[PDB]
């Protein structure tokens, strides 16, 4: 119950599996629905697949993809690192981890939500990353040309944009630090109508 | 006994009590000390229950 | 000293004050060479001789 | 009269007219009607492309117009910014608000005398030209400073 | 090889030095009395229920005013595009407010104005009717 | 060709401009370049600026005056000291393995919590500025202390100007 | 002349620190003046030593005003 | 190319100490005022509401000082409303003074009740088209 | 002689002394042109002119 | 005012600068920060091999040290002795303490206008160099003299 | 306790002994107006004034 590999137009739908760790390899339309309380660490998808996993009870994970799969995962894990150099799309429910390191190169659309102490984001081009519904104490953001980033840091925020890129801070953290090199843009993008929205202080004030 | 939000998805919310007890809550359920959850607003950090209480983040 | 203006007087501490319908102010105060006035959110000094 | 200044502090109306002429030949809209005054500057000589980064060479022109505004006597100034339509409404509103905030803060750092500086931005709410084919090069992207002359 | 130390300022003034050496003790005394009044005072509420914020109140300003109240709040309301309202009788002695701030929003500018008013004056707002309502306090 | 606002965080070119204006003798230009970008010349330039350099043991520390290099009571860094900041990055390029400690201190006067907050904000701003020049975040740690260890007396005016400062330490191995 | 120039060079911060106006009591009353003293010892003569730990003395009684004072009439 | 620093910069240590001292004492005074000020809850703050009758939207200019009785009565006549008073007028009449150029009768009556305070109250009935003055004994 | 300082006085023997909340001292004694104080465990003399 | 002193007795900051430059040319480290100054001397220039004893040539060096040390109104002098890891903890602690005691007694014998001398030794608990190949030739084996300048 | 208004004055001029004997000489010259205690496991040095008058 530790090995799972499927290639070549495979549709697997199942639930109610208890395990400690199993390794998954998927390719060529693995229509994979897994609705058990499944703990795992290593998943690989070659490309052109859709996968729904409902229920994850594990405490370590390290996934890296190459083609374009589409995954929706319910549960929580300590995600360690993530790299993408293709056509990556990703959505995740909950993460209560410690440190995150995200690298995106070619084309990326990532929606994550959870609680992280400290994270680093590197976006090169055509990367839309959301930190909506995701809170951090230490935020480090490096954005290059044509990148889109959402950051919801709580305590300390640090960001640099090179050119032609958009950064939106959805919450005022206790410490703010932003820089723009050529045409990078850092903006608040808030409703301006919240009945109990806090204002700036002496320490939080920065002037772009 | 009091509760505070951790992270709000559209449809479900994460709660932590005063004792450290965790909770994942749907749009409609039952919570002791607050009653029945009536609306999950994910645009702002507010959720309203049947008893008339709104959960914010601690500071 | 008797004085008429439409400003606010600050320095000496006056004894009696009157105000018109139109906000014109009159003060009875002591003799003094100079006056302090809040004009429009600005602080100003006034010089009076002939005491 | 030895103890009373005959004019206001270090002023020359010939210099006022001369700097107005230089700004008008430079390409800055100067408006005087009644006793109220308006100054309009295109944003393409001010910022980067859709971004609130300030060009270093523009600090000289900002210093010069700050000296001109110091040369008058006033009470309150409204400064606003307008732009094109790029992604949203809120993005343009926040961009104009931030740009107005930055230029107002630098102006207050400069030695202009005032009691009130009012900051707001709208983005692409109030158009000024039917022709809108340009981007940041389009002249409807602008910054405006309005005031009424004191006394 | 030539030795330096970092802070190289302009030549100072003895008068400024003496004013500073008074000012530090004044600030220390004010600080300790503030903390003991804070600990002996049980606070109840904040002014958010009295005056919330609203949209179009997010426009900001920086001020340095040292006079009466009425002209200042009139300029505030005309920026706000809100209708003015005045309640109570004007006092003989003017209520004098001096605020020297730096780039704050309209709502909290008005909020700390109402805090520095003291017992003499009070501010209410109504965003549903766009009404700013000042009220003198009926004393004596 | 250069831009005073940090050259858009780009690794600066100076030697090509030097050899161009000296060829407009190339050998004299390059020996002047190696004389002008040498480490002792860099420390001499930092001495011409108001920055203190201390090298003792295997540890090396730099001392920055906050009143000279900042707007008052602000996390906003002053921009006029950009030759000093570019020389700081040029010197810091020589130690690509050592971890960096950065800390900040103020004088005594004010709320203890307030001055600790201001020191924390100042230290985080400085460490963010050097993080923007291509240094990995694993080598960093920031700290805003209060007034718990002062190199000068606070009650004297010039010492009070001295003690509010930014310290930067690094190890070697 | 020099010290008057240097005094009025920083006029706004003087009003910032000497806020009499916040200190004015609620009925347009100047609050009174109190003086403290600690560790009092007196040697009147031989066979006589009188000590106290602390003491307080009123200097100026509270009274009305029309305007709160400023630093100018104390300092200019 | 060029940019000046702010002109009144604290370029001296004494000036620096003065500015931060001013910041500290102003912040402490703000704290003292914030813990000092007593406010009222907006749930049960006693003030006149807006009865929003259609005849109550007229505008006028009125300057008047003196007793509330005939002022309220002639205001009610201008509003075509029946008027009544329950309670006793004491030996000292309750005296106010209104000097306004353009505001409506609703907020006029609201300010009238505000200056009345504890002594008397104004109630508006738009069902039975009446306005009444209630004394307090 | 009325003296205000924050140091410690040794020689003549003052008639009265007061201490502030911060610890500044004020001493009441007779007329003398000289004084003898202690700084940090180190003795020092002190000169008074204009008697 | 001619009756009053003009400066401190035997004081010349030019002489202080000159002897400081000479000492740093000799290689004894002089560190200045705030009002607390540090003087670092390698033990190989003063003591013999693992020795609580000095050669005769060290007295001229300590004499010029005292000549510089006259030039400050201070209160407390702290002297720490650090050594190389040789036999145990006991031998290093005792040797460092003995060296600090000897230099303290000669320093008090010289007429430095001081109030207190605090002496201690730590052996090799806190070095300042990971390169620990040498014996008494090691740079971290040294004597450090710290003090705070007082007004 | 509290320091009396008459100060306590101590003259010490010694040479090169341990801090224990230093403090013992200190309390001996203090005598009947003040005393010294040390809690070593608590790492506290304490003086106490005389509870008189």
């Amino acid at each position: 119950l530790n090995r799972f590999r499927y290639e070549g137009a495979g549709v697997v739908t199942g639930n109610n599996l208890r395990t400690s760790y199993l390794d998954l390899y998927l390719a060529n339309e693995g229509t994979t629905r897994l609705a058990g309380n499944i703990g795992l660490q290593k998943l690989e998808a070659v490309g052109n697949g859709v996968t729904q996993i409902n229920g994850v009870s594990s405490r370590n994970l390290q996934i890296v993809l190459k083609g374009d799969p589409k995954v929706l995962i319910s549960g929580f894990v300590n995600l360690r690192q993530l790299d993408m150099y293709g056509k990556g799309t990703l959505s995740l429910y909950w993460i209560k981890s410690d440190t995150l390191t995200i690298r995106a190169k070619k084309a990326a659309k990532i929606q994550l939500a959870g609680i992280v102490n400290r994270l680093d984001v590197e976006l090169w081009d055509f990367a839309q990353f959301k930190g909506k519904y995701l809170r951090a104490q230490r935020s480090f953001v490096k954005t290059h040309d044509k990148s889109v980033a959402e950051i919801s840091a709580v305590n300390h925020q640090s960001s640099l944009a090179t050119d032609a890129s958009d950064i939106y801070y959805y919450n005022l953290s206790k410490t703010r630090a932003d820089f723009m090199a050529f045409n990078g843009s850092v903006l608040d993008m808030r409703e301006w109508g919240q009945s109990d929205l806090k204002d700036f202080d002496r320490y939080n004030k920065q002037f772009p | 006994i009091i509760y505070y939000i951790q992270a709000v998805i559209p449809g479900r919310a994460w709660l932590i009590g005063s004792n450290g007890s965790t909770l994942t809550v749907r749009e409609g359920s039952k919570i002791p000390g607050y009653g029945m959850v009536k609306l999950i607003d994910s645009l702002q950090g507010r959720i309203l229950t049947s008893s008339g209480q709104v959960i914010k983040f601690s500071q | 000293m008797y004085v008429r203006t439409n400003l606010t007087i600050l320095s000496p501490g006056w004894l009696a004050s009157m105000t018109s319908a139109d906000g014109t102010h009159a003060y009875e105060m002591q003799k003094s060479p100079v006056l302090l006035v809040s004009w429009h959110g600005k602080v100003m000094q006034l010089k009076v001789e002939g005491l | 009269v030895p103890k009373l200044p005959c004019r206001v502090d270090g002023a020359c109306d010939a210099t006022i007219i001369k700097m107005m002429t230089d700004l008008n030949k430079k390409g800055i809209k100067v408006a005087s009607v009644g006793q109220n005054y308006l100054i309009s500057i295109p944003a393409s000589a001010l910022f980067a492309d859709q971004s609130p980064r300030l060009n270093w060479a523009s600090y000289s022109l900002l210093n010069e117009i700050a000296a001109f505004l110091k040369q008058f006597r006033k009470i309150a100034i409204t400064v606003t910014s307008y732009s094109s339509k790029y992604v949203s409404v809120k993005r343009e509103r926040a961009l104009t608000l931030a740009r107005s905030r930055v230029v107002s803060e630098y102006l207050w750092s400069q030695g202009v005398d005032s009691r009130i500086i009012f900051t707001q931005g709208l983005g692409s709410d109030k158009p000024i030209t039917s022709y809108t084919l340009g981007g940041d090069r389009s002249p409807n992207a602008r910054v405006e400073i309005t005031f009424r002359r004191a006394v | 090889m030539k030795f330096k130390k970092p802070p190289i300022n302009n030549p100072s003034d003895d008068a400024t030095i003496k004013l500073a050496e008074a000012a530090v003790s004044v600030s220390d005394s004010m600080l300790e009395m503030a903390k003991v009044e804070k600990v002996i005072t049980p606070p109840s509420k904040d002014n958010t229920l009295t005056i919330p914020n609203a949209y179009n109140l997010q426009a900001r300003a920086s001020v340095d005013w040292s006079g009466p109240i009425e002209e200042l709040t009139a300029r505030i309301a005309k920026a706000a595009h809100f209708r003015f309202r005045v309640l109570g009788k004007s006092p003989s002695v003017p209520v004098l407010i001096s605020i020297s701030t730096k780039d704050e929003s309209l709502a909290e500018i008005l909020r700390d104005i109402d805090y520095q008013a003291g017992k003499k004056a009070s501010i209410h707002v109504y965003p549903n009717s766009q009404v700013v309502e000042l009220r003198y306090a009926k004393i004596y | 060709c250069f831009h005073p606002p940090y050259n858009n965080f780009q690794p600066d070119r100076r030697a090509v401009k030097r050899v161009g204006v000296d060829t407009g003798g190339g050998t004299v230009g390059l020996v002047a370049s190696i004389y002008r970008d040498s480490k002792r010349k860099i420390i001499r330039d930092l001495q011409k600026q108001d920055i203190q350099y201390v090298e003792y043991g295997d540890t090396r520390t730099l001392i920055i005056p906050t009143d000279k290099y900042f707007m008052f009571s602000s996390p906003r860094l002053n921009e006029i000291c950009y030759p000093g900041l570019n020389n700081v990055i040029r010197l810091l390029n020589f130690y690509p393995q050592s971890t960096i400690y950065v800390a900040g201190f103020t004088d005594n006067v004010g709320s203890r919590s307030h001055k600790r907050k201001l020191s924390q904000a100042q230290a985080e701003t400085m460490m963010t500025f050097l993080w923007a020049n291509g240094i990995a975040a694993k080598r960093l740690k920031a700290e805003g202390y209060g007034d718990k260890n002062a190199i000068s007396d606070n009650a004297i005016i010039h010492g009070s100007a001295q003690n509010r400062r930014i310290e930067i330490q690094w190890f070697t191995s | 002349k020099i010290i008057d120039e240097q005094l009025n060079k920083q006029a706004r911060n003087l009003d910032a620190i000497y806020d009499f106006n916040s200190l004015v009591l609620e009925h347009n009353i100047l609050p009174p003046v109190l003086l403290e003293g600690r560790n009092t010892l007196n040697l009147a003569d031989a066979q006589s030593i009188r000590i106290s730990d602390r003491t307080y003395k009123v200097a100026k009684q509270a009274h009305f005003i029309t305007t709160p004072p400023t630093w100018r009439q104390y300092l200019w």
